[PDB]
């Protein structure tokens, strides 16, 4: 339960831009 | 549902996964007479098997950041370590797999110039040069895998580029070719080349075992392309799709780990493709049980 | 937890591997091959091309090594030491064309081509052969010709209305033993018309020994 | 003459298995039962040994 | 027949550099494992080193490992012993000596002549030196170790060899009990544990010479003080 | 006249001969062991797999120490395994890849083997040089070699597809006795234990007892309704057990001169290849061909145990001196031993 918008690179997150 | 459908899918993945790799590795071991002789599909189809169930075994490392709270509780050091582990496993997996193609098509086009250089010392030899290759092309990953302070108290484990806004296309364009679209091309190549020449010119092709023999290659064939593109397509269109992507929504974010899970489901379908497409492995193994 | 005569003893074993392994791979790139046929059916002229109990012939064609095997001098049930071949490559069966309007020396009243039709289903439908292919051949395919014009083929099979042309005789005799395969499944049957002075039979056994290496490099390999 | 000759050779030979002494069946079946009953004890396979004694741990 | 001459020995000044080779004829070369035994002058022999077949397993002793280097030339059917800078502890008679190993296989069942140098860690213990003797008399001779010689596996790794004078070592018992082919049956071993006895029985002319008693249970290989029989 | 004469005086004999084991089948083999306690499930563990083998492996043969064993296998070598470490002690390259059988010395110091050469090559163990050598071809034999054991460092008997048996100096490299009398292919022989006699079951579904010495065929066995492909003698010499084609083995008393019993089952319809007694003679240990060796009471013809660990027909099956331990080969290319456990 948490805020699922984060950007992905692979399968790992990215830092959006 | 959100919350339970994600680790289902995931779990079942990994542990159909392992089952199939686990029955695969103890087959071709207790087959064995003398090891390094004449065996040279064995050593791929258990070099490949090994690797698919690392890529399992370190999937719930990976994917515990995605379902729980999307916070990474293993640390920076662990975050580049792991990350670089299952890239690797992806990589070698898919490697391994263009190289069976390979063997597979040198073992039918070239059935007698083959047999001087498809030695179990030169499989040996080749799969261990994959994993060097591999151990390259993961570079950039473990190069950049840190941790990502997201909004809130939360971190996660991900890449951090030096210039994201213009490395973010390299990355994405060296895997896409090296782990999913070279590999395709090579493997849909060497087996359209097996069924164009897998019969010799003098076997009579109105008999019925002829025709059989290329009704159940042609069907293996297929399975085995047709799998990879299934498996990797979805987690390679979206990886593409997400560079133009700035703000993800709900929907690209479930498509994107519903993706996620069928590149696991890879090594999932690998061992038993081989379970089921062989007779010779398939009838063995009922014996046994 | 071995003692310094044990370790030396585990060493020398791990080195009869290391020839086993040697011997075991350089066998698996060689041919060996079955070599059947009643008398005087023009096996023996096979080997005269392709140059104890058991007689071995060794040949080399196209960096291709075939071990052919004539058991003709086994007058022992065939059916006790048939599966000691279970494994050959193939199985070339020689089958005589102008033995049909003959008759067996010994018996007197059963025809020769009768005999091999029973041979060869015999051995085609051998459960050691299963998947065993049979190159098949048909000499004297030349004194054929001159005897379906004397003789005709319905002596030795009442059944058959054809022309009394070789182009068409022979072609029905070349399909009566292909019918005899009870598993037109597991295996395959490669039929050829050889001669006397014929140059291309060693080249017909290589193709269908190459048919037979891809098929089972396609079971090794798991396509199959 | 081969098969006169034959003849003589095969009634000679059963001339000879037919004067043996044969004992009653239940007289050799129970000296087979015995002397399993003897040996029994002494048989590995027929009763396992300890694992200590057995030289294929 | 089976013969191994050995040679490269001679005169050499300390701290130089000596080659040992041993050609061997009229058996497997290939397939037996090779040890080099010194011998220094009114002394008892001494194992230096050791090739296994094939070359896979190489053993050295203390006192010249890191100085020695022994190889073969199985195609040559050739053993050789490199040994550099010399010392005056080197002056001996290096043996040339063959032993295959399988289960019920004789170890140092053949020695070579052996070839002179002269130069400018389980205790076997012979206390007797001398034993006065008759011919047609039973002669018992002792041998002590430090360890237990008797592995888990039920072998009792100990050897027996009787040097005639003039001659090179010759295998009597391997393994403490069985006697060596071509050796008379009058000689028997027996032994327990440390503790083991050489018995001769009937002794004659022959058997005189010195006795040494030799462990293979580990490596270094370690020989006894010797007992001499003497009439 | 004289011949039709003949022939019908043959069949008086058989006649004689079935009506003298007709009147001494007072009782049966199963009745007289109906009292005694069956010896319940036989489990017997894969200890030991002797991997090495590249082809079907033919015959395998224990040593007299229980310990080590050669085996044959259509690879072109013949291997002797130290069972206790699975070690190959030796390796030896067979001129003929074809063979059908190997012996072992009871010294120890030779090894035999034969298959479609029609020759018994005798092999050196315990040379000087270090290596295995041919020490004898033994010739004579008009077809394949199917089975051989040694008496001694000197003689050996061996059977052939010729219908005959023949007895071998292997000093002088000649047959000095020849045993015929069979119809069709001698498939096995087994000899006594005190090796003055010897059995043999052949193709015309007959099994007959040779004297050693004499040269003679003393008595013949019949009831297999096809070829036999299996024999071996019982721990005390005076009975033997066959195994045949129609999937049945059978036991036969020499001193009865009749079969007392007979191990088959409904659901068993594959040959058999390869029989063998324990240490007791309790168990009777039979290979068959699909590809499980069954343990059968050999008192009360009932199926003990089954060995159920190859891919493939079990073509042979040994039983240690000692009883220890029973090898099993295959045309898998696996040897294993199996023993049970407390």
């Amino acid at each position: 339960d948490f805020d699922m918008l984060r950007c992905m690179l692979g399968r790992v997150y990215r830092p959006c831009w | 549902y959100i919350n339970i459908i994600m680790p289902s899918v995931f779990g079942t993945i990994c542990l159909l996964g392992i089952i199939g790799n686990s029955t695969v590795i103890f087959a071709v071991v207790k087959k064995s007479k003398l090891h390094w002789c004449n065996n040279v599909p064995d050593i791929f189809i258990i070099n490949l098997s090994v690797v698919d169930l690392l890529f399992l075994l370190g999937m719930p490392f990976m994917i515990h950041q995605l379902m729980g709270n999307g916070v990474w509780h293993f640390g920076e050091t662990m975050c580049t370590l792991i990350t670089a582990m299952d890239a690797n496993s992806q990589f070698t997996s898919t490697y391994i797999l263009t190289a069976m193609a390979i063997d597979r098509y040198l073992a039918t086009v070239h059935p007698i110039s083959s047999t001087k250089f498809r030695k179990p010392s030169v499989a040996t030899l080749v799969i261990c040069l994959l994993w060097a290759l591999s151990f390259i092309s993961i570079t950039p990953v473990w190069l950049y895998a840190r941790l990502i302070p997201f909004p809130g108290g939360a971190v996660g484990c991900g890449i951090r580029l030096p210039n994201p806004d213009t490395d973010l296309y390299w990355f994405t364009l060296y895997q896409f070719f090296l782990a999913f679209a070279l590999p395709f091309v090579v493997i849909t190549a060497a087996y359209v080349r097996i069924l164009q020449r897998m019969t010799s010119s003098v076997a009579p092709a109105s008999q019925r075992s002829i025709r059989l023999r290329t009704k159940r290659v042609t069907r293996t064939a297929i399975a085995i392309c047709l799998v990879f593109f299934v498996c990797w397509a979805p987690y390679y269109v979206l990886q593409l799709t997400q560079l133009s992507i700035s703000r993800p929504t709900l929907t690209f974010v479930y498509l994107y780990n519903a993706a996620i899970s069928l590149g696991y489901a890879n090594s999932c379908l690998n061992p038993f493709v081989y379970i089921v497409l062989c007779e010779t492995f398939r009838k063995r193994l009922v014996l046994s049980v | 937890t071995l003692s310094a005569e044990d370790k030396a003893a585990v060493e020398r074993s791990k080195m009869i591997d290391r020839n086993l392994r040697e011997d075991g791979e350089k066998a698996a790139r060689e041919v060996k091959l079955l070599l059947l046929g009643a008398g005087e059916s023009g096996k023996n002229t096979i080997v005269k091309q392709m140059k104890t109990g058991i007689v071995e012939t060794h040949f080399t064609f196209k960096d291709l090594h075939f071990k052919m095997f004539d058991v003709g001098a086994q007058r022992s049930e065939r059916k006790k030491w048939i599966h000691c071949f279970e494994g050959v490559t193939a199985i070339i069966f020689c089958v005589a064309l102008s033995d049909y309007d003959l008759v067996l020396a010994e018996d007197e009243e059963m025809n020769r081509m009768h005999a091999s039709m029973k041979l060869f289903d015999s051995i085609c439908n051998n459960k050691w052969f299963t998947d065993t292919s049979i190159i098949l051949f048909l000499n004297k395919k030349d004194l054929f010709e001159e005897k379906i014009k004397k003789s005709p083929l319905t002596i030795c099979y009442p059944e058959y209305a054809g022309s009394n042309t070789y182009e068409e005789a022979a072609a029905y005799i070349q399909c009566q033993f292909e019918d005899l395969n009870k598993r037109k499944d597991t295996k395959e049957i490669y039929t050829h018309f050889t001669c006397s002075t014929d140059t291309k039979n060693v080249q017909f056994v290589f193709d269908a020994v190459t048919d037979v290496i891809i098929k089972n490099n396609l079971k090794d390999c798991g396509l199959f | 003459t081969a098969s006169i000759a034959q003849a003589r050779k095969l009634v000679e030979q059963l001339k000879m298995e037919a004067n043996i002494d044969r004992i009653k069946v239940s007289k050799a079946a129970a000296d087979l039962m015995a002397y399993c009953e003897a040996h029994a004890k002494e048989d590995p396979l027929l009763t396992p040994v300890p694992a200590s004694e057995n030289p294929f741990r | 027949d089976v013969q191994l001459v050995e040679s490269g020995g001679g005169l050499v000044q300390p701290g130089g550099s000596r080659k040992l080779s041993c050609s061997a004829s009229g058996f497997a070369f290939s397939s037996f494992g090779m040890h080099w035994v010194r011998q220094a002058p009114e002394k008892g022999l001494e194992w230096v080193a050791y090739i296994s077949s094939g070359s896979g397993t190489i053993y050295y002793a203390d006192t010249v490992k890191g100085r020695f280097t022994i190889s073969r030339d199985d195609p040559k059917n050739t053993l050789f012993l490199q040994m550099t800078s010399l010392r005056s502890e080197d002056t001996a008679m290096y043996y040339c000596v063959r032993s295959i190993y399988y289960y019920g296989s004789s170890p140092f069942d053949f020695w070579g002549q052996g070839t002179t140098l002269t130069v400018s860690d389980i205790v076997m213990t012979q206390a007797t030196s001398s034993v006065p003797v008759t011919p047609g008399e039973s002669v018992s001779i002792s041998c002590r170790s430090s360890k237990s010689l008797l592995h888990s596996n039920g072998n009792t790794y100990l050897y027996w060899f009787l040097q005639r004078p003039g001659q090179s070592p010759q295998l009597l018992i391997y393994r403490m009990s069985n006697l060596a082919s071509g050796v008379p049956d009058r000689f028997s071993g027996s032994g327990s544990g440390t503790a083991f006895t050489l018995t001769i029985s009937r002794l004659e002319a022959e058997d005189v010479g010195v006795y040494y008693c030799m462990q293979h249970l580990e490596y270094p290989l370690t020989f006894g003080a010797g007992t001499k029989l003497e009439l | 006249s004289e011949l039709d004469q003949l022939r019908q005086e043959a069949e008086q004999l058989k006649n004689q001969i079935r009506d003298a084991r007709k009147a001494c089948a007072d009782a049966t083999l199963s009745q007289i062991t109906n009292n005694i306690d069956p010896v319940g499930r036989i489990q017997m563990r894969t200890r030991r797999t002797l991997r090495g083998h590249l082809a079907k492996i033919y015959a395998m043969h224990w040593g007299t120490d229980s310990r080590l064993l050669v085996s044959a296998s259509q690879d072109g070598k013949l291997i002797i395994w130290d069972s206790y470490t699975t070690n190959k002690v030796h390796a030896i390259p067979l001129r003929s890849s074809w063979v059908m059988t190997c012996a072992y010395a009871p010294s120890g110091n030779y090894v035999a083997c034969g298959g479609l050469d029609n020759i018994c090559s005798i092999y050196n163990l315990k040379t000087r040089e270090g290596n295995v050598r041919v020490s004898r071809e033994l010739a004579g034999h008009t077809g394949y070699l199917s089975c051989c054991r040694f008496l001694d460092d000197n003689q050996i008997v061996t059977s052939s597809g010729d219908t005959t048996c023949a007895l071998w100096d292997i000093e002088t490299g000649q047959q000095t006795t020849t045993f015929t009398g069979h119809t069709g292919d001698v498939m096995s022989l087994s000899l006594a234990p005190d090796t003055r006699l010897f059995v043999s079951g052949a193709c015309d579904a007959s099994a007959k007892l040779w004297d050693v010495r004499e040269g003679m065929c003393r008595q013949t066995f019949t009831g297999h309704e096809s070829d036999i492909n299996a024999i071996c003698f019982f721990p005390n010499g005076n009975a033997f057990a066959t195994g045949s084609d129609d999937a049945t083995c059978r036991l036969f008393d020499l001193r009865a001169d009749q079969e007392l019993m007979t191990y088959s089952h409904d659901n068993i319809i594959c040959g058999i290849t390869s029989v063998s007694f324990s240490k007791s003679g309790r168990l009777l240990l039979a290979g068959y061909d699909d590809f499980n060796c069954n343990v059968w009471d050999a008192l009360k013809a009932d199926r003990a145990g089954v060995l159920a660990g190859h891919d493939n027909r079990v073509s042979c099956l040994g039983v240690t001196d000692d009883g220890m331990a029973v090898a099993t080969g295959s045309w898998d290319s696996f040897l294993k031993i199996w023993n049970g456990s407390s």
